[PDB]
RNA sequence: GUAAAAAUGUUCAAAA
RNA sequence: CGCGGGGUGGAGCAGCCUGGUAGCUCGUCGGGCUCAUAACCCGAAGGUCGUCGGUUCAAAUCCGGCCCCCGCAACCA
RNA sequence: GUGGGAGAGGGUGGUGGAAUUCCCGGAGUAGCGGUGAAAUGCGCAGAUACCGGGAGGAACGCCGAUGGCGAAGGCAGCCACCUGGUCCACCCGUGACGCUGAGGCGCGAAAGCGUGGGGAGCAAACCGGAUUAGAUACCCGGGUAGUCCACGCCCUAAACGAUGCGCGCUAGGUCUCUGGGUCUCCUGGGGGCCGAAGCUAACGCGUUAAGCGCGCCGCCUGGGGAGUACGGCCGCAAGGC
């Protein structure tokens, strides 16, 4: 805002596996307040993790919303006319907010019927390198480049 | 910094012919350079500018060449 | 038809009775200020009586405002009753009322 | 059709476009590029970064006939002059030298009117 | 020394 | 009527100059996104290549029947 | 009168390099150009970029400035010739010969006009492209008079310091150009800022006055109509008084 640089609030570390990253993803899961079927249907697909994954659901987290970060962004900027769209570096905190927003967004896109089912499977491919929110970070980075020209346009 | 009119003694600046005399009052590309690098006065750099072009005639003094390196 | 003129350069406030226009006349204030006028139209909500007509001097015409918004609805001759234009999107008269 | 050590590169860069010609120790080109021989094309042509590439494809065709020392002449005020020297000596090629030779007329005929401006 | 681009409509008094 | 140059995404349309490459703007769809609009920006449906046939691991390419539109010397009782 | 000073003062002739365009030659290839973004435009018939050679015209970069000169308009590379005004020093000459100035005469930016010449760049008009509701404009691509020279007209202007010229008197401080000299400063001419007293409607002016006085010319007397109409004069005309 206008006055200082607002107030970058705290999380409370997960109650199961603790830790201020694994929360977040559970605010975004999130619907309506509830973070109680929030919680509840993140680890209904850890579980699924274990079925086929016999990998950690932990680092099977980590490891995806790695794989979906934005390194350089595209932000529009009116000019001395027409409008241009600048590429720009996205901020540590600012990759981790997107990563996983998109994470949650390309869930709830999947076929699949259990909140759990996606939210799982959407981590699994996510982390693998290919999956639909990952479509959109190698999207959104191709943004970037693209209007490479615009650098000196940085702000 | 160094002013031009110190580094040198008693001199004909009406000299149109005496190439170093007047070839280090020329910026570092021929600019006939102002009085605040020369350091002569009012009735000084004028009889000094008209002498130097005589000698830009004459194949002694330059018209511009570019400094090096950018 | 047209207008009928002597020496004058404005057409005056036809005082009621005469104008068969529309029912009810029924006469009112004088608010909103002349084009450079030398004041305020005549007007005679008037059928209805949510509805207002104030008079156009150079013109000949009297233009109807609705009561509630106070948007130019027309222009009518006072001799028939037949209106005589569209109604204009760009002029208000309730801030006159 | 030939394969010279030593060469020349030069720059030119107006605020439309950038472009750089490689010649020889004679001025003969050798190869050369640009804003728009890279992909751009129109405004964004007079960009930096349009310059760069150019400088770079410049040079990096200039390999095939073996460049290495070659001296740099700037010719511009280009809004993307820089990234050419730049892009140069950060490649195959060796900057042996950059000088600045615009052209400048010592008080002659005039001038357009977005130029006249100055009165 | 250089913001592309955006027209136009309304009409009085209160103090001593 | 005879030589002999090509058909391709709906359209504009490159390779055939020495055989594996399904090229791109505009246009169509969403987006990015701007004041509207527009250049631009990214993804993308959008070409059995007319096809009976020879050639090959693979054929639009080496090439035969002419099917058709353009070019078409000249001829025309 | 004498001896010296500075200056883009004016006229004639001559001369230099930078750069732009066009031509010629070489090298080289897929775009250049341009804008807010574009398009028209130019380019495979080889353009842009680079190198070399040639022609031609116009203007004079750095010096250069709150700088100088001239009555004003106005004047700028360098060189020579012809020529004007002006400042200081010497107190040598003449001995009021001075100030102003209706009318008259000369000069007078740019644009414009005539005859002839010249024509690179720029550019009214004009043609395109975009913008826009339109765009007879702004922006872009082209482009002719004209700009340039000689001779002759034209005679206007925010021709402005919006301040007529001349002489005397009324604190200085500061910086600048140019002189003379018993060179931390004195003294004369000129260009600026801040400012005594004072004037002023205020804004501001102030030894360069809009201060304090005298001599002579010019002009004003409510806004619009109107710098129009008529008459007169001048002009090739446009027009001017
Ligand atoms: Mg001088
Ligand atoms: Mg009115
Ligand atoms: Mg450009
Ligand atoms: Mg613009
Ligand atoms: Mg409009
Ligand atoms: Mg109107
Ligand atoms: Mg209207
Ligand atoms: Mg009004
Ligand atoms: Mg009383
Ligand atoms: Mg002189
Ligand atoms: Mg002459
Ligand atoms: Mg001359
Ligand atoms: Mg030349
Ligand atoms: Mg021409
Ligand atoms: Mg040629
Ligand atoms: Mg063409
Ligand atoms: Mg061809
Ligand atoms: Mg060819
Ligand atoms: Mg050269
Ligand atoms: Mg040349
Ligand atoms: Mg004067
Ligand atoms: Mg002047
Ligand atoms: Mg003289
Ligand atoms: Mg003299
Ligand atoms: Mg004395
Ligand atoms: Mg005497
Ligand atoms: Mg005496
Ligand atoms: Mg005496
Ligand atoms: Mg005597
Ligand atoms: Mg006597
Ligand atoms: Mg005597
Ligand atoms: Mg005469
Ligand atoms: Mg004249
Ligand atoms: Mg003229
Ligand atoms: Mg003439
Ligand atoms: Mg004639
Ligand atoms: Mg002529
Ligand atoms: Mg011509
Ligand atoms: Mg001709
Ligand atoms: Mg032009
Ligand atoms: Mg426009
Ligand atoms: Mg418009
Ligand atoms: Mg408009
Ligand atoms: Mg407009
Ligand atoms: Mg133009
Ligand atoms: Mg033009
Ligand atoms: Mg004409
Ligand atoms: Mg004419
Ligand atoms: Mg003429
Ligand atoms: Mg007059
Ligand atoms: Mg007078
Ligand atoms: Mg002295
Ligand atoms: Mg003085
Ligand atoms: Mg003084
Ligand atoms: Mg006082
Ligand atoms: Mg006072
Ligand atoms: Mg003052
Ligand atoms: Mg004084
Ligand atoms: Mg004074
Ligand atoms: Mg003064
Ligand atoms: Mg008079
Ligand atoms: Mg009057
Ligand atoms: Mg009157
Ligand atoms: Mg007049
Ligand atoms: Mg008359
Ligand atoms: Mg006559
Ligand atoms: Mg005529
Ligand atoms: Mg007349």
């Amino acid at each position: 805002a206008r006055r200082r640089r607002a107030e970058v609030r705290q999380l409370q570390p997960d109650l199961v596996y603790g830790d201020v990253l694994v929360t977040a993803f559970i605010n975004k899961i999130m619907r309506d307040g509830k973070k109680n079927l929030a919680a509840r249907i993140f680890y209904d697909a850890c579980k699924i993790i274990q079925e086929k994954t016999g990998q950690e659901p932990l680092k099977v987290f980590k490891q995806a919303v790695e794989n979906v970060k934005p390194r350089m962004e595209v932000r529009s900027r009116r000019v001395g006319g027409a409008n241009y769209q600048v590429p720009m570096e996205v901020s540590p905190r600012r990759q981790q907010s997107l990563a996983l927003r998109w994470l949650v967004q390309a869930a709830n896109q999947r076929p699949e019927r259990r909140a759990a089912v996606r939210i799982a499977h959407e981590l699994m491919d996510a982390a693998e390198g290919k999956g639909g929110a990952v479509k959109k970070k190698e999207d959104v980075e191709r943004m970037a480049e693209a209007n490479r020209a615009y650098a000196h346009y940085r702000w | 910094k160094a002013k031009v009119k110190a580094t040198l003694g008693e001199f004909d600046l009406r000299d149109y012919r005496n190439v170093e005399v007047l070839k280090r009052f020329l910026s570092e590309t021929g600019k006939i350079l102002p009085r605040r690098r020369t350091g002569l006065s009012a009735k000084e750099q004028r009889i000094l500018a008209k002498t130097i072009k005589r000698a830009r005639i004459l194949g002694l003094l330059p018209f511009t060449e570019k400094l090096v390196r950018k | 038809k047209g207008f009928k003129d002597y020496g004058h350069d404005y057409h005056p406030a036809p005082k009621t009775e005469n104008i068969k226009g529309l029912g009810d006349l029924k006469p009112g204030i004088p608010k909103t200020p002349k084009q450079n006028g030398g004041g305020k139209r005549k007007r005679w909500t008037g059928d209805k009586g949510r509805k207002i007509y104030e008079w156009d001097s150079q013109a000949g015409e009297l233009e109807g405002y609705r009561a509630s918004d106070g948007q130019h609805l027309g222009s009518f001759d006072p001799k028939t009753g037949n209106q005589l234009k569209g109604p204009d999107p760009k002029r208000n008269i309730k801030k006159y009322l | 059709k030939r394969q010279v050590a030593s060469g020349r590169a030069y720059i030119h860069a107006s605020y439309n476009n950038t472009i750089v010609t490689i010649t020889d120790p004679d001025g003969n080109p050798i190869t050369w590029s640009s804003g728009g021989v890279i992909g751009y094309k129109g405004s964004r042509k007079g960009t930096p970064y349009a310059a760069q590439l150019a400088a770079l494809d410049a040079a990096k065709k200039a390999m095939a006939y073996g460049m290495q020392s070659v001296d740099v002449i700037v010719r511009g005020t280009g809004a993307g002059r820089e990234q050419a020297i730049r892009a140069l000596q950060a490649s195959g090629l060796q900057v042996k030298s950059i000088v600045d030779d615009t052209p400048v007329p010592h008080n002659g005929c005039r001038p357009k009117k977005k130029f006249r401006k100055a009165s």
